[PDB]
RNA sequence: UAGCUAGUAGGUGGGGUAACGGCUCACCUAGGCGACGAUCCCUAGCUGGUCUGAGAGGAUGACCAGCCACACUGGAACUGA
RNA sequence: CCCGCAGAAGAAGCACCGGCUAACUCCGUGCCAGCAGCCGCGGUAAUACGGAGGGUGCAAGCGUUAAUCGGAAUUACUGGGCGUAAAGCGCACGCAGGCGGUUUGUUAAGUCAGAUGUGAAAUCCCCGGGCUCAACCUGGGAACUGCAUCUGAUACUGGCAAG
């Protein structure tokens, strides 16, 4: 964590790429979370950056949810379904839940 | 539920002998008393009207070794009991068994008396006892089991145990290798040196 | 006003021993004479005194031991607007015991230390130091 | 059997035409060890000066307090400036408990067991002088004969 | 049905009972009317240990009271006059 | 006789029915004042008897309404 | 003063509001810690000092304190906030936890291992 | 939050409950509660006690134990002491 | 639980040291990096920061934070004030409410005495007993300051009567 800040040995970026957009995933199983993770940093380009931010065990949560209400993201999972704490809040506030069967149509998606 | 540390140094902090020093020889002679308690020791000795409260707690404890937690059950125990509050938190303390190992001289030092009372050596009215501070009443009888008998641990500090002020609250004897627990000590008989009036003030507060 | 004159008479007393007056003037009543009577029965005060017939006038001769005055303090303890009200043992001992309080009990005016003996309490009116 | 100490010493500044000199001024209690309680404050330029002008001031203005045997002989209160002093007597009970200021004029009278519990100002210069008056004020059973008894 | 009965009052691993009435409805540690005894079985050969006052209990068996099998010993163990 | 209180009568008519109001002298646990509290109770009569200005005497019964536990025995006096 | 007006009106106690507006019976706290700034202190003292603008989980936004010599926090990774309140910055009444849940303890530190976790070294 | 209450307050008669009762009906009367805080709103199980305190108080209702209420939400009755 | 075997072998950390508050120097850094519960420390001699040495407190705990009370007589019944520091309505007449001069009789509400019933057990407290001691457990007593009824006392207050 501290060797990527300070690769940059700069305030801020050399350039304008500096607008990124972030997401949030949670998958039911284990393996698919590190593993498509490596191939959805494969369409990420300098110009457009995208990261993944607190990649779950399964299903949704209030902190997950809280997660991507502090900084604006698209929640997806593998296959997940809404707990009855995490639909209140994602109703709530304005957010967006989208489950995908395949990492195909999600690859595409997200590009 | 121990120091385990240097011994002398608590004597040389208070600047009075606690007698963990007693051993074989005694009366000091190599000392260095008070003088450099610290690196920084050697500083001027006046010290805070709140700092000889606590001087005079650590006075008391360091010489019987009881820790802050198990010296509060002590004074809590004193502070229910009739009478004089402070003359009643140093008879808790001559109640407990080490300290009564270490006046008939089985023990050379306080140290050793629970350190000898923690091997289960130690019998009281036939029955054994573990715990150094098991309290000691009127009419019980103490000795030491067949098995560690006449050893030149316990043999030498017998001999030496004569050359000390020898208490008349309890019987030395030290022929048949017991003793007897007479009665509760007085106040002119214990204290002295080592001030009540002082300790029992700190917990007030 | 004269609403509490008992409150009156414990004013009196310390008005008149720091002013050094030794008559002191006020008119009386059945417990007005009642209380007093109990400060000669201690010996605070060196004798009661009354003169009248449709007017009632109670005299308090003031005694003078020293310079300084025989009665410390006196306060008005069970007062109209707070009454104060003790059992047999609840009677506040006034300094340790040296000295007496005044105590109207059911068979009459009497001090802390003879009450507790008689067995009962009552209301206490004040503190005689 | 002098008995004596200093409860605190505080600075205190003049701030003349050139600029400002500091002082010291001490405060001492002393008394035999039954009765007779005295004090004595002064001041000085310099700290041993002011401790000293005050253990000679102690000396005189020194009077008789009543006890029996080694204790108070009834809950007594005195007043003086902003300090508002109670306390109980508590018979040959645990004893001389008590905070700083106030604590040197207890012990040094003789009594082992009053306690003190100081209401109000609780300034080291005015908390001393409400005790003594104090003191002053309270009364001996067996001297108290004049009107107690007949 | 009121009936006298032992509750566990003592500790972990050193049972104290406590023979008491209470109605059988009520919990062991739970409701009573009021207490009559208690028995110890660690204990040791001393004075004391069990007791058990017999105008109490004895007054409940005339009013409908049943007995159980260890209050049934108890009372035939310190039998009357022995 | 039962236990009674010395409460007043405060209503007239209430057709066939009166309440008792309560005046006593009780001490505050925490100051120690006395204050005057009224104890309004309604009570159970025959034959429309006198009203207010009067002090009557009680006693406790079987409610033959909803509250009104009370029953009176003897009135003093007649005017206010 | 007089009794009778006691009796009408009982004497009043204040509410003696908390230091810490979190609240719940909570000892410590996590937040989601977005954006870290360089605020400069109050009047007397002068230098530049690590704060964060700590989002509670109970759903109230607080700026908490960062202690012991530099950090790796930033954006994403929740930390604990344990509270309690120094006066530097206008307006800070907490504190963050350094070497719980995400939080990086303080480098090469030798005395106070308790405060800023720091874990003891092998000897 | 200063006015709040139509079965609301009381009586008579009938029905009803294991049992007294506007418990529930018909009829009659116009009362009832309230500045000693009614009603409304917010908050909360209560007590033996625990914690603190010199005491008076303050805070609190975990375990242990009594009573009440609740048994996915809302409502109702049967069996049965 | 008792006995035997081997061998000091397997077992001490934590905070803090400017004052308050028990316990001090050097070095590094130089309003930088940081400490802080409060007043405050650091801009080239820092016992206040960081490290080291030394020391103090406590101990299988230690410290920080959070919560309650105490300290706080800082809601003050016990137990505080209101001229100038926060605080006397601008002033007056007045209902409810609070309080009431003095003499006698009566009532016994308040109050006070005695007795009965009840205030569960546990807990707290006191003297004992049992787990190797203690925590813990437990016998008996005291206490639970309260409330009600009955039988008495009549000083004071209240009701009532005559003054
Ligand atoms: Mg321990
Ligand atoms: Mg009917
Ligand atoms: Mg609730
Ligand atoms: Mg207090
Ligand atoms: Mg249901
Ligand atoms: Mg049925
Ligand atoms: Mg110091
Ligand atoms: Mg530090
Ligand atoms: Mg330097
Ligand atoms: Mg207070
Ligand atoms: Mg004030
Ligand atoms: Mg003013
Ligand atoms: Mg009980
Ligand atoms: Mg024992
Ligand atoms: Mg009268």
């Amino acid at each position: 964590q501290q060797k990527s800040k300070l690769e940059n040995m700069f305030a801020n970026m050399t350039e304008g790429e500096v607008h990124e957009v972030n997401i949030v995933l949670k998958a039911d199983v284990q393996g698919s979370v590190e593993a498509i993770s490596d191939s959805l940093l494969k369409l990420s380009t300098d110009e457009v950056k995208v990261k993944i931010i607190g990649s779950g065990v399964g299903g949704i949560t209030e902190t997950d949810a809280t997660l991507a209400a502090a900084s604006n993201a698209i929640l997806v999972g593998f296959n997940v379904r809404a707990d009855a704490s995490a639909r209140k809040v994602i109703e709530a506030e304005s957010l967006d839940l989208r489950y995908y069967s395949v990492i195909y149509n999600l690859i595409d998606e997200v590009k | 539920a121990r120091y385990l540390g240097p011994k002398l140094k608590l004597s040389r902090r208070e600047g009075t002998d606690l007698f963990l020093k007693s051993g074989v020889r005694a009366i000091d002679t190599k000392c260095k008393i008070e003088q450099a308690p610290g690196q920084h020791g050697a500083r001027k000795p006046r010290l805070s009207d709140y700092g000889v409260q606590l001087r005079e707690k650590q006075k008391v404890r360091r010489i019987y070794g009881v820790l802050e937690r198990q010296f509060r059950n002590y004074y809590k125990e004193a502070a229910r009991l009739k009478g004089n509050t402070g003359e009643n938190l140093l008879a808790l303390l001559e109640g407990r068994l080490d300290n009564v190992v270490y006046r008939m001289g089985f023990g050379a030092t306080r140290a050793e008396a629970r350190q000898l009372v923690s091997h289960k050596a130690i019998m009281v009215n036939g029955r054994v006892v573990n715990i150094a501070s098991y309290q000691v009443s009127p009419n019980d009888v103490v000795s030491i089991r067949e098995k560690a008998k006449k050893q030149s641990r316990v043999k030498a500090a017998l001999e030496l145990a004569e050359q000390r002020e020898k208490p008349t609250w309890l019987e030395v004897d030290a022929g048949k290798m017991e003793g007897t627990f007479k009665r509760k000590p007085e106040r002119s008989d214990l204290s002295a040196d080592i001030n009540e009036h002082l300790i029992v003030e700190l917990y007030s507060k | 006003s004269m609403q509490d004159p008992i409150a009156d008479m414990l004013t009196r007393i310390r008005n008149g021993q720091a002013a050094n007056k030794a008559a002191v003037t006020m008119p009386s009543s059945k417990l007005k004479v009642a209380i007093a009577n109990v400060l000669k029965e201690e010996g605070f005060i060196e004798d009661f005194k009354v003169e009248g017939d449709t007017k009632p006038e109670l005299e308090l001769t003031l005694k003078y031991f020293q310079g300084k005055a025989v009665v410390e303090s006196i306060q008005r303890v069970s007062r109209p607007g707070l009454r104060i009200y003790k059992r047999k043992d609840e009677l506040p001992k006034v300094m340790a015991g040296l000295g007496i309080a005044v105590v109207s009990t059911s068979k009459g005016v009497m001090t802390d230390r003879a009450a507790r003996q008689a067995g009962l309490g009552g209301e206490i009116i004040c503190y005689v130091a | 059997e002098l008995q004596e100490k200093l409860i605190a010493v505080n600075r205190v500044s003049k701030t003349v035409k050139g600029g400002r000199i500091f002082s010291f001024t001490a405060l001492t209690v002393v008394g035999d060890g039954n009765g007779r309680v005295g004090f004595g404050y002064g001041k000085a330029r310099e700290v041993p000066a002011a401790i000293q002008k005050a253990m000679e001031k102690a000396r005189r203005n020194m009077i008789n307090v009543a006890l029996n045997n080694g204790t108070l002989q009834h809950p007594v209160k005195g007043v003086h400036t902003g300090s508002r002093v109670f306390m109980q007597p508590a018979s040959e009970g645990t004893g001389i408990i008590a905070g700083g200021a106030m604590r040197a004029v207890l012990e040094v009278a003789g009594v082992h067991n009053v306690l003190a519990k100081a209401y109000g100002s609780t300034n080291p210069i005015n908390v001393v002088r409400a005790t003594i008056d104090g003191l002053e004020n309270m009364n001996s059973p067996e001297m108290v004969a004049a009107k107690r008894g007949k | 049905m009121v009936t006298i009965r032992l509750a566990r009052h003592g500790a972990k691993k050193r049972p104290f009972y406590q023979v008491v009435v209470a109605d059988s409805r009520n919990a062991r540690n739970g409701r009573f009317i009021e207490r009559v005894g208690f028995f110890n079985p660690i204990a040791s050969e001393k004075e004391e240990g069990t007791r058990l006052d017999l105008d109490r209990i004895a007054h409940w068996v005339g009013q409908g009271a049943t007995i159980s099998d260890r209050v049934a010993a108890l009372i035939k163990e310190v039998n009357k006059a022995a | 006789k039962i236990r009674t209180l010395q409460g007043r009568v405060v209503s007239d008519k209430m057709e066939k029915s009166i309440v008792v109001a309560i005046e006593r002298f009780v001490k505050h646990p925490i100051y120690g004042k006395f204050i005057k509290r009224t104890t309004k109770l309604h009570v159970h009569d025959e034959n429309n008897e006198c009203g207010i200005g009067d002090v009557v005497e009680i006693r406790e019964c079987r409610p033959l309404s909803k509250t009104k536990s009370w029953t009176l025995v003897r009135v003093v006096e007649k005017a206010v | 003063a007089t009794v009778n007006q006691l009796v009408r009106k009982p004497r009043a106690r204040k509410v003696a509001k908390s230091n810490v507006p979190a609240l719940e019976a909570c000892p410590q706290k996590r937040g989601v810690c977005t954006r870290v700034y360089t605020t400069t202190p109050k009047k007397p003292n002068s230098a530049l000092r690590k704060v964060c603008r700590v989002r509670l989980t109970n759903g109230f936004e607080v700026t908490s304190y960062i202690g012991g010599e530099g950090h790796n926090l930033q954006e994403h990774s929740v930390i604990l906030i344990r509270g309690g309140r120094v006066k530097d910055l206008p307006g800070v009444r907490y504190h963050t936890v350094r070497g719980a849940l995400d939080c990086s303890g303080v480098k090469d530190r030798k005395q106070a291992r308790s405060k800023y976790g720091v874990k003891r070294p092998k000897a």
